[PDB]
């Protein structure tokens, strides 16, 4: 869907390739349904049984994913519906969503798993639906939101990076402007820029007895978190402004650079929101009309 | 001193474009509070806001208002938030409303016409309280047969809660079954069939008698036939009862019938009295293998040579389970720190009861042998002290854990039933509860009740106050209806057991009537049950008919009388009973305006919304017992006061520990000139501050019944349903 | 001898759970391991259902 | 698709069934290429050898 949103928005597209992957849509949603529960909610086998439960981020993976499908091509409401009312159900009053842990492996999933991370993760995929901030599940979401990134800022340490980073994205969707700018200025404060470009990594190397190689419990979640700052500093009510667009630029070049020669990127989760990013960010700046810039 | 609580209930399944009650409880320290439920539409934006002031140990009940939805069936987002000046909550959860579709129905002016005649029929709009309500009806059409609808009639608007119409049909009319449909906004339909047909009307009719219910164990059976004919006069003439018993050994396909073995006895019908005879079953072979008991008599009335038969007693079920024993007052629950007492009733066969003979009562889990006996009416009340483990199994027999005769031959019909009982135990953290001693069963109505309750507090209150509270619901047709309070200066550090309740069944109250109690202990404790009290089928509006008494002669002047509200409406059907002495009516009675409502009983949540699920998980590294050796975790199975209201069929938001704490799964994984019969009146007359008199006029040469059906309707009080005077 | 296995555990509390088997060190297993085997009426062994 | 033809032709049609027989006629579809052969063609089983 987002190579789709990408082509589209790069004007770089044919309807051979377009029909190709509208094939592929309809069979992998498909495929998709036949994991889903009873209720609504998802897992990795689930159907043709009940002997288990269904997970949270996965659910809301698949709503977001579920949501730009129904951008393009054509879906049912009830299944997205059935989703929401499933996650405001795995909802608490005051605290978080709650982590349902039913996955196979974390590598797909690229977050740290926390409580407050996922929440996160849940309520930006709410508010990239049509969501109304005065709508109840965002209102505590965004109460959560707000105690989180107070806890974390007040202290020397909220993961630094990763949780700031979906926060902001979060407040930028939700119309805070000033807290956005306020993280977000946090955010700036621990740079790792270079020497055409900026970026985020995880607090620079773990500090804890970590490593020995191939991510382990630790997909790196540079791209995604990365492109989440750029979707975050990309969001604004009117239109945005210039300053964000530049620091935008400045991420995005380190993006493109970052991509792989075999395809994508190295998960699946940053592949996704960073095209997202760009695509966002194409649908700003590009512009298959303008054709007369005089410098 | 404790906790402070709130405590809101509220139904599951929500009706919109009317009201709705939902009651909230509230006491303990910081009152000036302020509730306030907030039902959203979650996709798109919808809102409905409803606040509330709250007090001290009140148990208030606010009836909120919902309008028509933009679509049918849809869920909904209800946030309840409790705010006091120094403590808040907040709790929501799905509800589901529904755009209810009224209660519609048709009756006829008569259930057969012949060629020529005028179809006569009105049209009835309700809602759940049957409070008759004006409606703008899209469609009401009669229908030929073959799809060719014989008439159709477009959006008319209800004014006194009913409509007649009328259509005359042709002299050659299509025969069969015709049928009257009405179309409703929300897509819905009625049927009402009727047919047309040519017919005699029969002067007579016959009725026989013979057990509703013939079993195993039987030599022979008495059987009797009469006839009433004009002012039920006995006729004299000839009969011929066919006895019989259908499905026998043949094939029954093209050549092979498919009737059983048939007796046919002929009876000279005599000028005063009805015949009768005793026949016997030898040849009928009630045994393994041959099928059910038809009775088609068929009465010959003389100097007229015109038959008639009757169907009757095709369902005499001879039953292979004999001394089919019973329960009465089996409770489904229990404690263990209670006597609990179960009323059993033992019957045989038709329904009589069985007096002094011995029976066994086994309760397994808790070794509970004993023998009792069936006295005058076969009622035993045994009663079981409980101190043992979660569920208890109780049997009562007469005979064994076996078919004492020929049991396995696979060609025997003999049985005996088992009275078989399962009941489970309610948790109880604080060690304290209660527990209903129900009149559990055909509840009277327009009338006071006491139940009793049974209160066994294990300490009490550990600290709180001296006054304790019990908090009462009498809720109905899958909402409320009645709601009250009672609490009593608790003993000083006992469990102190008896106390009763009183309540009126005026009306207002559903076939079903689920009462439920439930007692707050400051401690942030709550304790409760429920019971069930089938109410009778009675209507709110009372309402009688009466006549200028029956007088032979077609002298006009006779007289119906009819008692209702002091301003409403009455649809009065005086029909000739011929065509009715013929075929009868199509259920028309409290019984049947009842069954037509919706959902008649709320039990359980609704299919879409699933559950809303608990965080609370309390599995150890390993479930942590010294002693023998150390236990693996498990999921238990007992009752509990969530899934009383569950059962019950509402929810509730409130803070006391209420669903069981269980434990997150493992996360570890892989002089006469004839008038028109057939019908006598049809029509609406208003009812004064005094009762209504209309003066009917006797008509001539049509004696067979009549059957009187008065129907009426008041804004304040309802709908009324009252009998068929016959003046014959 | 000793089975102290009830009908139902008889775990008493918030919830009930089944039985199962014990992994721990007994005085008869380390008379067992030192070699040696005694007679005696004490509880030396655990009460293994 | 005849039933959603008659409907339509008919008039006698609403948005939630036609939603309802759109999500069948997906399934049924997809249900359908999990049958057909590799050159194109169709058959009872064909497709996983
Ligand atoms: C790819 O996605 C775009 C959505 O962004 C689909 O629509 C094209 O979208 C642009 C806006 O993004 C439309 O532009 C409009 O032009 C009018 C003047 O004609 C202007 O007033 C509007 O403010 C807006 O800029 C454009 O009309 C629209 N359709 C096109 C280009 O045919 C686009 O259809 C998607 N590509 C596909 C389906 O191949
Ligand atoms: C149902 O099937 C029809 C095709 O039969 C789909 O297209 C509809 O076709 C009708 C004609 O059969 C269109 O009516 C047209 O009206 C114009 C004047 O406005 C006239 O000049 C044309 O000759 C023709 O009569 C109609 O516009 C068109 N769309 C409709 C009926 O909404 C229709 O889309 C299908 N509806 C479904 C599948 O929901
Ligand atoms: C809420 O729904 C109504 C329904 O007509 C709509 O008019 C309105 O724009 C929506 N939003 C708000 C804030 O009322
Ligand atoms: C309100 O309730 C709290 C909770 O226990 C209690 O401690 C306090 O005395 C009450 N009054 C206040 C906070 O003014
Ligand atoms: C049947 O009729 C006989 C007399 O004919 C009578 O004694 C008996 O009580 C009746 N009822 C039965 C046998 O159930
Ligand atoms: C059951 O016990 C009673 C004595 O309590 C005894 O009289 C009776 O005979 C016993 N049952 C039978 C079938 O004898
Ligand atoms: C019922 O019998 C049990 C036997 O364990 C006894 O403990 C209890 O006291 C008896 N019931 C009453 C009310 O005493």
């Amino acid at each position: 869907i987002y190579v789709l949103d990408y082509l589209n928005e790069t004007q770089q597209l044919t309807p051979e390739i377009k029909s190709k992957a509208i094939g592929y849509l309809n069979t992998g949603y498909q495929r998709q349904l036949n994991y889903k529960h009873y209720d609504g909610s998802y897992s990795t086998f689930g159907e043709r049984y009940g002997r288990n439960q269904g997970n949270t981020w996965l659910t809301a993976f698949v709503l977001k994913t579920f949501a730009q499908a129904r951008a393009y091509i054509f879906i049912d409401e009830a299944h997205i519906t059935q989703a929401l009312i499933w996650l405001s159900q795995r909802q608490k009053d005051n605290g978080c969503f709650r982590s349902s842990g039913s996955l196979l492996n974390n590598a797909i999933k690229g977050g740290v798993e926390d409580e407050v991370t996922l929440s996160a993760y849940i309520t930006i995929a709410l508010l990239e639906i049509p969501l109304t901030v005065t709508h109840p599940v965002v209102r505590n979401a965004l109460f959560c939101l707000e105690s989180a990134w107070k806890t974390a800022q007040e202290g020397d340490h909220g993961s630094h990076v990763y949780t700031k980073a979906l926060l902001a994205y979060a407040f930028a969707l939700a119309g805070n402007q000033d807290k956005r700018k306020e993280v977000l200025k946090s955010l700036n404060e621990e740079a790792v820029k270079k020497d055409n470009s900026v970026h985020w990594e995880r607090p620079q190397k773990p500090k804890a007895p970590v490593g020995h190689f191939y991510e382990p419990q630790a997909p790196s979640a540079e791209v995604e978190m990365t492109s989440y700052v750029l979707l975050a500093y990309l969001t604004a009510q009117p239109a945005p402004t210039s300053e964000d667009l530049t620091s935008a630029t400045n991420i995005v070049k380190w993006i493109t650079k970052q991509q792989n020669a075999q395809g994508g990127f190295s998960s699946t989760q940053d592949t996704v929101v960073a095209l997202h990013a760009l695509s966002k960010y194409g649908a700003a700046t590009f512009t298959r009309t303008g054709k007369a810039a005089q410098v | 001193s404790g906790k402070p609580q709130y405590m809101v209930l509220v139904p599951s399944l929500l009706h919109t474009e009317t009201t709705e009650k939902g009651c909230v409880l509230l006491s303990y320290l910081n009152e000036t509070v302020t509730v306030s439920a907030s039902l959203e539409s979650v996709r798109g934006n919808r809102s409905l806001f409803t606040d509330l002031e709250a007090e001290n140990d009140v148990l208030h009940c606010v009836a909120f208002a919902v309008p028509k939805s933009s679509s049918n069936e849809e869920v909904m987002f209800l946030t309840v938030q409790v705010k006091g000046p120094t403590q808040e909550f907040k709790k929501r959860t799905t509800v589901m409303v529904k755009n209810e579709d009224s209660l519609v129905f048709v009756q006829t002016d008569k259930s057969i016409y012949k060629p020529g005649q005028t179809v006569k029929f009105r049209v009835v709009s309700m809602d759940e309280n049957f409070h008759p309500l004006n409606e703008l009806i899209p469609l009401v059409y009669i229908q030929d047969p073959k799809g060719n609808r014989i008439a159709q009639w477009q959006s008319f608007q209800l004014e006194g809660g009913l409509k007649q119409f009328s259509f005359p049909l042709s002299s050659e009319p299509f025969q069969g079954s015709y049928k009257v449909v009405v179309q409703k906004k929300s897509g819905g339909r009625t049927e009402h069939p009727f047919t047309v047909e040519e017919f005699v009307l029969p002067k007579f009719e016959v009725q026989v008698t013979v057990p509703k219910i013939i079993t195993i164990l039987e030599e022979e059976m008495n059987v009797s036939v009469c006839g009433l004919y004009t002012y039920g006069k006995p006729v004299p003439g000839h009969v011929t009862v066919s006895i019989c018993r259908k499905y026998s050994d043949a094939s029954d396909c093209h050549g092979e019938d498919s009737q059983a073995f048939c007796e046919k006895f002929s009876g000279q019908l005599n000028s005063h009295g009805c015949f009768y005879q005793q026949v016997k079953t030898k040849v009928f072979q009630l045994k393994r293998k041959e099928y059910e008991m038809k009775l088609h008599t068929e009465a010959q009335i003389q100097e007229e040579g015109t038959v008639v038969e009757l169907t009757g007693r095709q369902s005499s079920e001879i039953t292979r389970t004999i001394t089919k024993l019973s329960f009465v007052k089996v409770d489904s629950h229990f404690r263990q720190g209670i006597p609990f007492f179960g009323q059993v009733r033992l019957v045989d066969g038709k329904g009589v009861p069985i007096p002094n003979k011995v029976i066994f009562i086994r309760g397994n889990e808790a070794n509970y042998y004993s023998n009792a006996t069936t006295d005058e009416h076969g009622l035993v009340q045994f009663s079981i002290n409980t101190t043992n483990v979660m569920g208890t199994s109780l049997t009562v027999r007469v005979n064994y854990k076996d078919r004492s005769p020929c049991y396995g031959y696979q060609w025997v019909s003999e049985e005996h039933e088992e009275a078989h009982h399962t009941a489970y135990l309610v948790f109880s953290p604080s060690k304290s509860f209660v527990h209903l001693e129900p009149m559990s069963h055909e509840l009277p109505c327009g009338h006071t009740q006491t139940v009793q309750a049974h209160y066994i507090l294990n300490g009490g209150t550990l600290l709180g106050l001296k006054k304790l509270s019990f908090y009462y619901l009498i809720m109905a047709k899958g909402g409320i209806v009645r709601t009250g309070t009672h609490g009593l200066l608790v003993k000083q550090e006992d469990m102190k057991g008896h106390f009763s309740i009183s309540i009126p069944v005026k009306s207002d109250i559903a076939p079903v009537a689920r009462l439920l109690i439930y007692a707050v202990l400051p401690t942030g404790d709550v304790i409760g049950d429920s019971a069930k009290y089938d109410v009778e089928n009675c209507l709110a509006n009372k309402v009688d008919l009466s006549f200028s008494p029956s007088q032979s002669l077609p002298a006009s002047h006779a007289h119906l009388r009819v008692t209702a509200a002091p301003q409403s409406v009455c649809a009065l059907r005086a029909v000739d009973q011929s065509v009715l002495l013929m075929k009868p009516d199509a259920e028309l009675s409290a019984s049947s305006v009842y069954n037509l409502l919706p959902e008649k009983d709320l039990t359980g949540f609704p299919g879409p919304l699933n559950d809303q699920d608990n965080e609370d998980c309390i599995n150890r590294h390993n479930v942590y017992i010294n002693g023998i050796t150390y236990t693996p975790v498990s999921s238990t199975n007992e009752k509990d006061m969530y899934s009383f209201l569950e059962d019950m069929g509402l929810k509730a938001f409130t803070n006391s520990k209420i669903r069981k704490p269980k434990m997150c799964p493992q996360l570890q994984q892989y002089t006469v000139r004839k008038y028109f019969p057939e019908t006598w009146i049809w029509d609406l007359v208003v009812v004064n501050s005094a009762g209504v008199a209309e003066v009917g006029v006797t008509v001539p040469d049509t004696i067979t019944e009549w059957k009187a059906g008065a129907f009426c309707l008041s804004e304040d009080a309802g709908l009324g349903i009252s009998s068929t005077a016959s003046l014959r």
